[PDB]
């Protein structure tokens, strides 16, 4: 059934400021709405219009953090709201048509070179005031851009009025004689009340001619703008299953019409339970069925947009249209998708949205077993990033980025808001407002507040499971397998399962040694942490529940098609310029949704061969791969919560395919792009290492800027080549931070058959270049001790650097190494750099301690 | 008898708002159950789950004044826009559909919560001081502000992002002026003093009210248009009254001072009528289950009146009669969903009945007096969670108690009381209906029970050879336990012409039997010719077989027991078969000694004041004066003294010193007189 789910967004989690990068009050002389603009440059202005009706944010959607962010302050408010706000580009410059409330009309011009790159370069007048027709005493509530030669204004007093431009800037009235002064009183219409006009609440075009406004009382009045006369009048109190004796007439301007093909939709409240989809054709208006929606929350959902689009990659790839019906109701929102699978709108495939976060599904099914989170003195790095700095710094300081205000304590406004801001995890800046189709077909709900979105994404059929699992029937017999394995796992507490997951770290490390059968390992697991922490009924229940699914074939499906990708690859990624917040959230959060799900999948399957001695060497492929996957999993669950500043960038870093941002326009692109970075984490199941690649570089970068969760991404068994190079970079982990006795030891502990041959790719970040260590500090300095040595050419490299960033004892003590533990001491002048220079550097660090021997027979 | 009852433990909750666990009221709504114990800081409302600490788990505090102004458990609610079930799926998203509100008792200031978890952001609402009693939710997203003047000021919330609007609903001064009915609650809960049925019964977006006299109104509120719309105001006090009297008889001056008080409405399908006359000190009840057939909320004759055989006897502390049923939708049977009636004053769980004139019976699980007292029971508030019974018990966390005369004294004493005394521990519900079938006085329910339930340890263990061998020991503690049940609940002391202390004297003459049946030498063959005279048999190796007949009857059987002691003959003068006679001596001669140490610890003045009145009656062989039987313990006197001129001076000192041990229990009829100076 259902595939798409939320991923919530705040783009101040990727940075440490609680507020937008910059904001510039650029004067013309914010929360309520956000609809983007379709532009031909494929990077879209995200026009958030406020409730205040006079502030209006223009900033790149992708390129969001960087670029240029401008709020215009209109000198007086817009005539109603966003309904008198029509934006499109007419000359490579965004023409922002506004009815100013007092009497006039406005046109602004804003370039795609001063919104989409840093600083201002637009100057002189760009705000043009003109009064084509009197709007002082004629009041419209709706502006309709039709053409770049017609953005016709609909008055509530008068008729319908054409307002044709003649150069793009200045307008001339071309009055229509369509009805809104021949009606608005007739016999179900009222001009003595804000309710009940024949004037607009939502108009759509049908073919550059025919014009089908929906009215307050839901009338599709079909006009023809070559003749200005009525074509067909419809009234949906009789084109419906709805009578006017329980109809909620619409009493406010609002969105209810949508199209992308034929499918003209009118929803009708009657206590917000029967949706309606109709159809229009070149008039003749057909009616089919009313769809009972699945709703919740007493049906106090209010609709703010509905669009639809051409078929999408889901669990299904085929349908007819996805009516993108967007609800919201205070702090929460939901995208229920009435995905009709044909012109029959009685057939459907419902697609629920979780209204809560990615990490609010993990405190309501539990997977915070792998929280490694700080307190409030390490809260300044980790609680900073779990909510955003934005939520973290504030606690009732936020009063209109979530639209929950305060009054006083004899009221229930202060108390309420106080509670709501620290319950906000990433939810309730996602007060869903409107949708646009970024690229071609990306279902991009842009919410109330700039720099927060509801990111709908492919999420994928395998990225549901655990969090949705009794509402979906997607996946196979494998779905049903893992659901019967919640008949074990979920009955028990998962902190029991946390320690059983600990004993699986221990299989890789070797406290439980690897040179045994995994039968024998798992019965030693059965002594420890699963010893009357079975229930005896959970035992017998899991047993028959296994055997009813054919085990090697359902493992075969799982491990080789899901939690191992194949090679996924650059299938035409066009990229955004600059590391920014909006492309960092693509590369971190959907990724983690795939990784921590595979952690509870690995947990879940390696619980069921604890309790039986049926061979796990028939499962010898499957079980080893699941433990190798577990330990690379475990790395990235101890650093997701800690930093959302860090880790996005590092899986950006690992191919120049991902550059430092990706602009995905479809799902051929994005199924491939998340299945790249999944394969990178899981380095298949070793196709290189990325506790070498991902790590060494960012140790020299940001463990010098002092992230110390790198004792939670150290983690290697240190068998194979680990015990050469990981010994090298875990030494350098605390060399970056300047904790110096660990650097002294774990550098010198391994030998080095390393010379200049390279198996440490290390880049000392100079902060302007890579000082290329392991090759081009090796071919320099170990070669000016003349022939690399197996100890102490390295232990000059320790020693020299160790004085350089201060640590005279630990340095002295590794050149008191390299003096004596010179391998050439025949005293000849081509190896009297290896026992010359290393004898001079020895004597340097003894005369500031002022000694007693050590100048004996070395003077 | 335990029927369909499931009674054990559920769990014990998360504690920061179960920090308080005082017995009070608890706000329950049919949704999936929410639980409450009020606290004096906050009104911590939880949702019950069997992952028991916080994982699924809602424990959300909601505001309450920390002042002299305060709240009580029914005065904080969970507001549903359109009363109707959708409160799940806010448990982690935190949607608008489960808000709440409190308007203060004397202050009348709203703190109206805009969400479940966002409470920082409150609105104030008014009708002024003293317009209060408790809060309930209604349909516009509204809140019922009930007043105990009988008024409800209908406080229409705008449903967008909450925000109440002050106005005065239906009812104004109309029932202010009535003092000729009581509107004042002596029973509280928002399920008890009021009910807004979500789908429960005929309720479904219907605010109800029933006052302590049965003054029953119904509104409906139309969420769109924001208006209380009255649909009835009828007294169901006239509905019930007449046939309250035509069941339990009230005499002229009993009527004159008598009250009926409708103590409950279960969505206007149940009304708990307290028939009580103020001179007695027992609240009797009639369960007037009013189901409507056809048109609803008005007078029917399926108003029907179930005379209780349950009696409550008042306690003025721990008083709060309340009825919470999960499935009170039923006028016709089910017996695998919970739909049993429960009364409780707050220390017990009374499994009672309903729908017994709504349909033709319904086979419901037992009525009458039913207790629970298993360990530290005291009821903060029953409820219903996931459509099954919830009972929030005080110091045991939550306990589940959910459920999914003649002849019981005459031969179903041997089935049904056999059942109510062979267990009583795991579920204790079985002891009141059965042992007060016994205990209630008829002349043949107290004379003959004390004989025939003493044959129900004659049936202990359903096998009759497990229990006559090596669980004849375990059968011995169940003689004693069975008569523990007798003694605590008064069936002994009412007696036929036959002695009633036969039951006592046989557990003196048990200790010989038990000694033989565990310790085996060759004194297990004693019980041979004993048995095989009385009934002709299997006639085999055993005649430890068919001892379940010998069990509970020391009449003629001690006679015949002694005969295989007299079967040990042929020539015994030079000593040899005297080893046999030693072995006989060593066990059962201490057991005829006993009945001085086993009739010291008990019967001293249950067997002089009923033994000697029963000695007067004899015919000879009938057991009376015989007390170990005249002319059979004299030939066993002469068996040991004849043994001692068939043997030496050593085996002979043993068998001899233990003959003149036992010369006093053919005295112990009138030698209970020792501590005292008395056909």
């Amino acid at each position: 059934m259902a595939c798409l789910s939320r991923i919530d967004a705040n783009l101040l989690q990727y940075y440490e400021k609680p507020e937008p990068n910059n904001t510039v009050d650029l004067y013309v002389s914010g929360s309520e709405y956000s609809n983007c603009l379709l532009l031909s440059n494929s990077e879209y202005i995200c026009y958030h219009f406020s409730s205040r009706s006079t502030l209006l944010t223009f900033y790149p959607l992708s390129d969001a953090y960087h670029g240029k962010t401008i709020n215009i302050h209109l000198p007086n408010a817009s005539m109603n709201q966003r309904y008198t706000l029509t934006i499109q580009e007419v000359e490579q410059q965004l023409l922002v048509n506004v009815i100013l409330k007092d009497g006039s009309f406005l046109t602004l011009q804003l370039p795609l070179s001063f919104l989409f790159s840093s600083a201002n370069t637009l100057n002189g007048e760009w705000f043009h005031l003109q009064n084509p027709y009197d709007f002082t005493v004629r009041v419209p509530h709706f502006l309709f851009y039709v053409s770049p030669q017609f953005s016709v204004v609909f008055l509530e007093d008068g008729g319908l009025l054409g307002l044709k431009k003649v150069d793009g800037v200045h307008y001339e009235p071309l009055l229509f004689n369509d009805n809104s002064y021949l009606k608005s009183l007739t016999r179900f219409f009222s001009r003595s009340s804000k309710s009940d006009y024949d004037s607009v609440i939502s108009c759509k075009l049908f073919h550059e001619r025919y014009l089908i406004v929906l009215t307050q009382n839901c009338h599709l009045k079909i006009w023809d703008l070559t003749s200005f006369t009525l074509i067909q009048d419809y009234d949906m109190v009789s084109q419906s299953d709805s009578d006017p004796s329980h109809f909620r007439k619409v009493e406010a301007v609002g969105e209810y019409l949508s199209l992308y093909n034929n499918t003209l939709v009118t929803l009708l409240p009657l206590e917000n339970g029967l949706f309606q989809m109709g159809t229009l054709l070149v008039l003749t208006y057909t009616f089919q069925n009313n769809i009972p929606t699945n709703l919740s929350a007493s049906a106090i959902w209010s609709i703010v947009d509905l669009v639809l689009t051409r078929p999408l990659e889901l669990n299904v790839e085929a349908s007819y249209l996805n009516l993108i019906v967007l609800w919201k109701s205070g702090t929460a929102s939901k995208l229920q998708i009435l995905n009709v699978n044909d012109e029959s709108f009685k057939n459907y495939e419902w697609i629920e949205s979780v209204n809560k976060s990615l990490v609010d599904l993990q405190s309501e099914h539990d997977l915070d077993i792998v929280t490694k989170t700080g307190d409030v003195e390490r809260g300044f790095c980790n609680l900073k990033s779990r909510y955003g700095t934005q939520i973290f710094e504030r606690a009732q300081q936020i009063l209109s980025e979530n639209k929950i205000i305060m009054a006083h304590n004899e009221d229930e406004e202060y108390l309420a808001n106080l509670e709501t801001i620290l319950r906000d995890v990433k939810t309730a800046f996602n007060e869903a407002s409107s949708i646009t189709l970024y690229g071609d077909e990306i279902i991009l709900v842009n919410c109330f507040q700039p720099y927060n979105h509801s990111l709908y994404k492919l999420n994928t059929t395998v990225e549901n499971w655990f969090y949705n699992m009794h509402s979906e029937t997607d996946g196979s017999e494998l779905f049903k397998y893992l659901r019967t394995l919640n008949g074990f796992a979920s009955t028990l507490s998962n902190d029991v399962l946390r320690s059983i997951s600990k004993k699986f770290l221990d299989i890789i490390t070797g406290e439980l040694p690897d040179s045994m059968t995994t039968v024998e390992k798992f019965t030693d697991i059965f002594k420890n942490c699963l010893e009357n922490q079975f229930e005896i009924t959970n035992l017998k229940i899991l047993f028959d529940e296994l055997n009813s699914f054919d085990i090697p074939v359902v493992l075969n499906d799982l491990i080789n098609n899901q939690m191992k990708p194949g090679i996924f690859w650059k299938k035409d990624f066009i990229s955004a310029i600059k590391f920014d917040g909006f492309t960092s959230i693509i590369s971190l959060e959907s990724l983690h949704q795939l990784l921590s799900i595979h952690y509870r999948i690995t947990l879940q399957v390696l619980l069921t061969f604890v309790l039986f001695d049926l061979d796990t060497e028939i499962f010898g492929q499957h079980i080893s791969t699941l433990l190798d996957l577990h330990y690379k999993q475990f790395l990235l669950l101890n650093l997701y919560r800690q930093d959302k500043c860090l880790l996005a960038e590092v899986l950006l870093k690992d191919s120049s395919e991902f550059s430092f941002g990706v602009k995905f326009f479809n799902y051929g692109q994005l199924i491939a792009y998340i299945d790249s970075l999944n394969s990178n984490v899981y380095n298949i199941t070793e196709n290189s290492f990325f506790m070498t690649f991902f790590r060494s570089y960012i140790i020299e970068n940001t463990s010098h800027k002092n992230i110390r969760f790198f004792l939670e991404n150290v983690e290697c068994p240190f068998y194979l080549r680990h015990n050469e190079v990981q010994e090298f970079m875990f030494a350098m982990t605390l060399f970056s931070c300047g904790n110096f006795d660990q650097s002294y030891e774990i550098f010198q502990l391994h030998d080095y058959p390393e010379a200049i041959n390279d198996k440490l790719p290390t880049f000392l970040e100079d902060l302007k270049s890579e000082n290329y260590h392991g090759d081009s500090i090796w071919k320099d300095l170990l070669c000016t001790f003349t022939v690399p040595y197996r100890h102490s050419a390295f232990y000059y490299q320790l020693s020299l650097l160790f004085d350089r960033n201060n640590s005279q004892e630990f340095a002295l003590k590794c050149i008191s190494k390299s003096a004596e533990y010179s391998l050439k001491e025949i005293q000849i002048e081509e190896l009297q750099d290896f026992k010359e220079k290393q004898h001079i550097h020895y004597l340097n660090l003894l005369i500031h301690f002022r000694m007693f021997e050590e100048v004996l027979d070395v003077l | 008898e335990n029927n369909r009852y499931i009674v054990k433990t559920l769990q014990t909750d998360y504690s920061s708002g179960f920090s308080n666990d005082d017995e009070l009221n608890g706000y329950i709504d049919m949704q999936i159950g929410y639980g409450l114990v009020n606290d004096h800081k906050k009104v911590y409302i939880w949702n019950i789950h069997s992952t028991q600490k916080d994982t699924p788990y809602i424990t959300v505090p909601f505001r309450s004044d920390d002042n002299d102004e305060i709240a009580v458990a029914p005065r904080c609610i969970l507001t549903f826009p359109a009363t109707m079930d959708e409160s799940p799926l806010a448990l982690n998203p935190n949607d608008q559909d489960e808000t709440g509100g409190l308007i203060i008792i004397k202050g009348s200031k709203a703190i109206y919560y805009e969400d479940i978890n966002s409470i920082n952001n409150l609105p104030i609402n008014s009708s002024g001081g003293e317009k209060c009693d408790l809060m309930l939710n209604c349909e516009p997203a509204g809140i019922v502000l009930s007043t105990n003047m009988g008024r409800i000021f209908f406080i229409t919330i705008r449903n967008s992002m909450g925000k109440p609007q002050l106005k005065l609903g239906k009812l104004l001064n109309k029932p202010f002026k009535l003092g000729i009915w009581s509107k004042i609650f002596n029973t509280n809960s928002s399920v008890v003093s009021l009910r807004n049925g979500p789908i429960l019964g005929k309720g479904t977006r219907l605010v109800y009210i029933t006052t302590n006299k049965g003054i029953f109104q119904t509104w409906q509120l139309s969420a769109t248009n924001s208006h209380p719309t009255k649909l009835i105001d009828v007294n169901i006090y006239e509905a019930i009254l007449e046939s309250l009297q035509d069941l339990y008889p009230f005499a002229h001056g009993t009527l004159k001072i008598w009250d009926s008080h409708p103590l409950q409405d279960e969505s206007s399908q149940l009304f708990l009528s307290s028939i009580y006359d103020s001179s007695c000190n027992e609240t009797y009840y009639i369960l007037s289950t009013i189901i409507f057939d056809s048109s609803s909320n008005s007078f029917t004759i399926f108003s029907t009146y179930r005379l209780n055989t349950f009696m409550e006897s008042i306690t003025d502390t721990k008083f709060k009669p309340k009825i919470f049923i999960p499935q009170m939708e039923n006028a016709n049977d089910t017996n695998e969903v919970t739909s049993i009636l429960v009364m409780f004053p707050n220390a017990v769980v009374i499994t009672q009945v309903n729908s017994k004139l709504d349909s033709s019976y319904s086979m419901r699980r037992k009525w009458e007096d039913i207790v629970s007292l298993r360990n530290d029971i005291d009821i903060i508030g029953s409820g219903y969670d996931s459509k099954s019974l919830y009972v929030l018990t005080k110091q045991m966390g939550v306990l589940q108690f959910f459920v999914k005369e003649v002849g019981f004294v005459k031969s179903h004493v041997d089935q049904a009381v056999y059942f109510s005394k062979i267990n009583a521990n795991p579920i204790d519900f079985n002891l009141p209906p059965e042992i007060s079938l016994d205990q209630e006085s008829i002349e043949h329910d107290l004379k003959l029970t004390s004989e025939e339930i003493f044959h129900s340890n004659g049936k202990y263990i359903p096998p009759m050879l497990n229990t006559l061998g090596q669980h004849l020991s375990v059968r011995k503690e169940f003689f004693q336990n069975f008569l523990t049940f007798v003694a605590k609940n008064f069936n002994y002391k009412i007696s036929p012409e036959l002695k009633l202390d036969l039951i006592e004297k046989f557990e003196i003459l048990n200790c010989c039997i038990k000694f033989n049946s565990i310790i085996r030498q060759s004194d297990v063959l004693n019980d041979i010719w004993e048995k095989t005279l009385s009934n002709y048999n299997l006639t085999q190796n055993e005649h430890l077989t068919t001892k379940t007949v010998v069990i509970n009857s020391p009449d003629v059987f001690p006679v015949i027991f002694k005969q295989f002691l007299n079967h040990v003959v042929f020539v015994l003068f030079p000593s040899q078969n005297q080893n046999f006679k030693l072995n006989v001596t060593n066990l059962i001669n201490l057991c005829f000694y006993d009945g001085i140490l086993e009739e010291g610890e008990k019967t001293i003045r249950y067997e002089l004041l009923e033994l000697d009145p029963m000695e007067v009656d004899t015919s000879k062989l009938p057991w009376f004066i015989n007390f170990d039987y005249l002319n059979c313990i004299n030939q066993c006197f002469f068996d040991f003294t004849f043994a001692c001129e068939e043997e030496g001076s050593l085996d002979s000192y043993k068998e001899g010193l233990l003959k003149i041990v036992k010369i006093l229990y053919y005295q112990f009829n009138q030698f209970k007189i020792w501590i005292n100076t008395q056909d």
